């Protein structure tokens, strides 16, 4: 419950989850324990932490649902590097064959982004308003430019902000391996 | 307790205004909409969800089709009406109504077959412990610190003119007039078209309903106000909406409040606001008429103007007799005057045995609303 | 691809935590890589899935 | 882009492509002059596969309609539709003067409207970026659809060589010979061009239509108006990987490559379960995937008639089984399991064989959203039964002296008839030889 309040500080708010009835509660509790004989509560203490738990968990998924589209990006990287839909990637891979066949250059990067943006304006047009299309870029490796050109090319889904919380560093390195096969 | 832990849901006629008691404005007000997808696919905009409701349906209104669960003030469909109650309690408040009593609103002219219907929804589905069904007319009167008078509800619904004598209304003086504020905002687009600026986007039409309350002003005597326009007075304001379309005011500034008294611009032979005021009092008992003249209250979102308070005062004597003291009580806020009366009622001492619970619901079913 | 698409996407709408989002994802993303190519016990597979990779180039040219 | 220009030709062949375009507009959920629901773009993630791109919010089909009878192109303007059809680019106003019932009529109309016939496909490919190919939607019915289709297989094969050729051929009824009486002649002429000047065909029979038409359509009569219903559905199903998301063989030349052993052996049997829909209130139990792909290899849907004695000494080698939409599609590999335990079809041990499964999302439109559909594209080597039967109808009519001088007034003057017959027997021996 203490981890979750820190994840909306990566969304940055000073809001106690959802309602301000959680705020009244802190004020109520401090007299209620103080007035008692010398006894602390503890069979009732675990009861309102349920009512705090369901509140901050559905809301921490709702603060993302307004703003970041987390689980929508869950479907999104899968169709662009887990090859989820073939009409998106054959029409990529067609337009990509005259550049991957030739030796890589020092100017290789500036054409591969451009055909990438016109690639998602030759099968897509309903995802411009979505940020799916503002969150893909071109990934190239350490491979020497004597190469054929194919092997070094891969697309990567660019992650930033509180969406990089769930898109940890260990994950997509393994997708890199799975993209290649 | 319930002193601050009684929930005030004022289901108005186009906006649901939810909040906790002991405040003077609602927490969250927004227009009540639902949206139903036709074919489900890959979504766009906000994340996977079964229905875009409310303020996640007002952010995207060209990917969805809008349907008000509250249409002309009254619930037309009850399935989607539970869906906006679901939205007000858990998203735009967040508390479960099972430990906290609920104060919900009604129309002064809804049928009783409808009134047993809204009692069946709150007890069974939201499983509220207790609640009370309260008139919007009496709450707005209560924010104005009176208990008797007539309120001139002109909202985003049916105009009500409800004389209440000591918390009891006259069941032979509640006129249903078909002027709504939504009728005026719609009238305003089609006389903007005589200036040459026509809509074609739904988003530009949303700002027509804002401008109606915002830029537009009321002076006393419109008739000389158009006469002062012929000698070229200063009153013409030109709002700039970034794009080539303009919303100006100046020769349509005074016609649009003039349509309160004259429904002929809308093309009908119906009663005006002062007229429907005067017809309602003129069938009231002769002994309590005096108490209704001196406790005239403006309420609703249509009579949102800086200068409509005195216009109604100089205008209403010229109908009713002059051996009546008529005094127009005009609050500057009045959209929230139903809500401020609904919160203050939660903090009423004489209301802690006027609650309608599940136990009295268990002994007589949904006719416990008869009360 | 099927057994795993129906593993991640259907589980996340059941989930109410965020730490349950990574619990349904971290079990997904390490099976996908074992059943595709690399693990450390799949080496009898991927010697044959790369031996066929070069055999279709040489059959073609 | 994989833009295809459909080449609608003949008396039956223009009408079956007529409702092919009508089927696509209703199922993408868009108006045929306009757009009304954006649930059409969210739902179909590519609507330009077989249309010209948008810039007026219209989708102009990629079709050409020449036919020697003016009746089929007059069957559009006396239909209410004409905003999904262009009277300069999708159709010309009347082609040929021919009666028609002569294959040499449509062959000389092809060598003199020769300028306009290659100016209607580059008036239908001026938005093409990369052309996939040409699907010759022709009929073998009449000498109209059959005469002109033989010219365009030669000139599209030496002007565009790396392009798809694929025809959806229909055969007229062989049980009435008043329907076309030049039928044994025109079939064998067009078969010479399909077996060395073409790649794949999809063969379809009318005597196999009426086998199914007394099975669940409950019309005895041989329809010429409900014959366009059966055809437009199995056409639109073949490219559901290229219109809705695929994955592997997401192109049609992915599917079609995988169903060909080697040329002059490519005549593919089509089967398609839901011709009429009784899954309308019995669709709520959820029609399971499990016992409905058992008939996509059994003969209880096939559009080509054969005996039942050749389903045991002749063998299928490549069968495509397209299931679509939610149905629990993680138990789909379990459906492909229960085929082999039954042996609904027998498969050669001699080199590879393949039971190919794919899925794609269903239409945004309600009569095509919970209605499980199974698309079968077999290649069985008992396909020679129609072809020996047509050859048996060819040798008898040339001894009765009909079309040995009444077809030699134009384009034949030397005997070149036993040339068509001998090649016809080369193809039929090369089929039976493949299966061992």
């Amino acid at each position: 419950i203490g981890k979750s309040i820190n994840f909306l500080h990566q969304v940055c708010h000073d809001q106690t989850p959802a309602s301000k009835a959680m705020a009244v509660g802190k004020s109520a509790e401090s007299p209620k324990d103080a007035a008692e004989l010398f006894t602390d509560l503890e069979n009732a203490f675990q009861t309102k932490i349920d009512a705090a738990y369901f509140d901050t968990s559905k809301y921490l998924l709702d603060v993302l649902n307004k703003n970041y589209n987390l689980l929508e990006h869950m479907q999104a990287m899968r169709r662009y590097l887990l090859l989820g839909q073939g009409d998106f990637i054959r029409h990529l891979m067609d337009l990509l064959k005259p550049e991957l066949v030739r030796p890589a250059t020092t100017l290789y990067q500036h054409n591969l982004t451009g055909i990438l943006e016109t690639a998602v304006r030759a099968t897509n047009a309903q995802f411009d308003n979505p940020e799916i299309l503002k969150r893909l870029d071109v990934r190239l490796l350490e491979v020497s430019p004597g190469d054929t050109g194919w092997d070094v090319f891969s697309l990567d889904y660019h992650v930033d902000g509180p969406i990089a919380t769930v898109f940890t560093r260990e994950c997509m390195s393994h997708y890199l391996r799975v993209f290649n096969f | 307790e319930d002193d601050i832990a009684a929930l005030v849901v004022d289901n108005g006629s186009g906006m649901c205004k939810a909040g906790f008691a002991g405040d003077d404005a609602p927490r969250a007000v927004f227009p009540s909409i639902v949206g139903r997808p036709r074919h489900q696919g890959v979504m766009v905009g906000m994340g996977q969800k079964d229905s875009y409701v409310g303020d996640e349906a007002q952010s995207k209104r060209g990917i969805l089709t809008l349907k008000y669960p509250i249409e002309h003030g009254i619930v037309t469909n009850w399935d989607d009406m539970e869906k906006i109650w679901h939205h007000t309690f858990y998203n735009e408040l967040r508390v479960a109504p099972e430990e906290h009593p609920v104060l919900l609103t009604e129309a002064p002219l809804n049928p009783k077959a409808n009134r047993e219907k809204m009692t069946q929804i709150m007890f069974e589905t939201f499983n509220t412990p207790a609640m009370y069904v309260a008139i919007q007319a009496v709450l707005s009167l209560y924010a104005s610190g009176r208990t008797t008078g007539i309120v001139m509800d002109s909202g985003d619904g049916v105009t009500h003119t409800v004389p209440i004598y000591e918390g009891y209304a006259l069941p032979h003086a509640i006129l249903r007039l078909d002027l709504a504020g939504r009728d005026l905002t719609d009238y305003l687009m089609k006389i903007l078209t005589e200036r040459g600026y026509s809509f074609t986007t739904t988003a530009e039409r949303e700002i027509v309903r804002d401008i109606k309350e915002k830029l537009c002003y009321v002076a006393l005597d419109f008739e000389q106000e158009m006469a002062t326009a012929a000698s070229s007075s200063s009153l013409e304001k030109s709002y700039e909406l970034p794009d080539g379309q303009v919303i100006t005011i100046g020769n349509e500034r005074f016609r649009c409040p003039e349509a309160l008294f004259q429904p002929s611009f809308l093309g009908m032979e119906s009663c005006g606001i002062h007229e429907t005021t005067y017809n309602s009092i003129m069938k009231c008992d002769v002994d309590i008429r005096k108490d209704l003249y001196a406790n005239t209250v403006l309420s609703g979102g249509t009579t949102m103007y800086p200068g409509i308070a005195d216009r109604m005062q100089k205008e209403i004597t010229a109908l009713a007799p002059s051996t009546m003291k008529i005094k127009i009580i005009a609050p500057p806020e009045r959209k929230y005057s139903v809500w401020i009366g609904g919160s203050i009622l939660a903090s009423l001492s004489t209301f802690q045995q006027m609650w309608i619970s599940k136990q009295e619901y268990d002994e007589s079913g949904p006719s416990i609303v008869h009360r | 691809l099927e057994c795993s698409w129906d593993e991640l996407w259907n589980k996340v709408l059941k989930a109410q935590d965020l730490d349950h989002i990574i619990a349904a994802h971290d079990v997904f993303l390490d099976t996908i890589i074992s059943r595709c190519l690399l693990d450390s016990e799949s080496r009898a597979l991927l010697n044959q899935l790369r031996a066929v990779f070069d055999q279709i180039i040489e059959f073609q040219n | 882009p994989r833009e295809i220009i459909t080449l609608q030709l003949g008396q039956c062949g223009n009408q079956i492509g007529f409702e092919f375009w009508k089927q696509l507009c209703a199922e993408h959920g868009i108006s045929p002059e306009g757009i009304v629901e954006e649930f059409a773009t969210e739902g179909t993630d590519r609507k330009d596969v077989f249309f010209y791109q948008a810039d007026d919010e219209h989708y102009i089909p990629r079709a050409v309609l020449l036919d020697l009878e003016p009746r089929v192109i007059h069957s559009i303007l006396n239909s209410p539709y004409a905003n999904l059809y262009n009277p300069e680019n999708i159709y010309l106003s009347e082609h040929g003067g021919g009666a028609g019932n002569n294959w040499a009529s449509g062959f000389s109309q092809g060598e003199k409207i020769h300028e306009d016939i290659f100016d209607i496909i580059d008036r239908e490919a001026d938005g093409s970026d990369s052309l996939e190919g040409f699907v010759l939607c022709h009929s073998i019915a009449g000498g109209t659809g059959s005469g002109l289709g033989s010219y365009l297989l030669e000139r599209l094969n030496d002007r565009y060589p790396k392009k798809l050729v694929q025809t959806y051929s229909v055969f007229p009824n062989q049980d009435e010979m008043s329907h076309v009486v030049v039928q044994p002649y025109n079939s064998l002429l067009t078969l010479k061009r399909l077996t060395q000047n073409a790649d794949c065909v999809v063969v379809l029979d009318n005597t196999a239509l009426n086998r199914i038409a007394t099975d669940r359509l409950h019309i005895q009569n041989p329809s010429f108006s409900q014959i366009n219903q059966l055809v437009s559905t199995i056409m639109s199903a073949s490219t559901t990987t290229l219109r809705y998301p695929g994955y592997m063989n997401n192109d049609l030349i992915g599917l079609i490559a995988s169903l060909i052993p080697t040329p002059r052996l490519h005549f593919l049997m089509t089967g398609y379960t839901p011709l009429t829909t009784d899954q309308s209130v019995a669709s709520v139990r959820k029609t399971t995937v499990l016992d409905v792909m058992r008939r996509l290899l059994q003969p209880k849907n096939v559009m080509v008639s054969t005996g039942r004695d050749r389903q045991t000494n002749h063998c299928y080698i490549a069968i495509l089984n397209i299931i679509q939409g939610e149905v629990d599609p993680t138990q789909v590999h379990k459906s492909l399991q229960r085929i082999r335990e039954r042996k609904l079809a027998n498969f050669i041990p001699w080199g590879p064989a393949s039971i190919q499964v794919a899925l794609s999302r269903k239409s945004p439109y309600l009569p095509s959203a919970h209605r499980v559909s199974g698309l079968m594209m077999a290649n069985h080597t008992n396909i020679s039964s129609l072809f020996e039967r047509t050859c048996r109808q060819y040798d008898k009519l040339r001894k009765r002296e009909a079309f040995l001088e009444q077809f030699r007034k134009e384009d034949i003057f030397k005997d070149n008839f036993d040339e068509l017959d001998n090649s016809r027997e080369i193809v039929q021996q090369l089929i039976d030889e493949y299966h061992a």
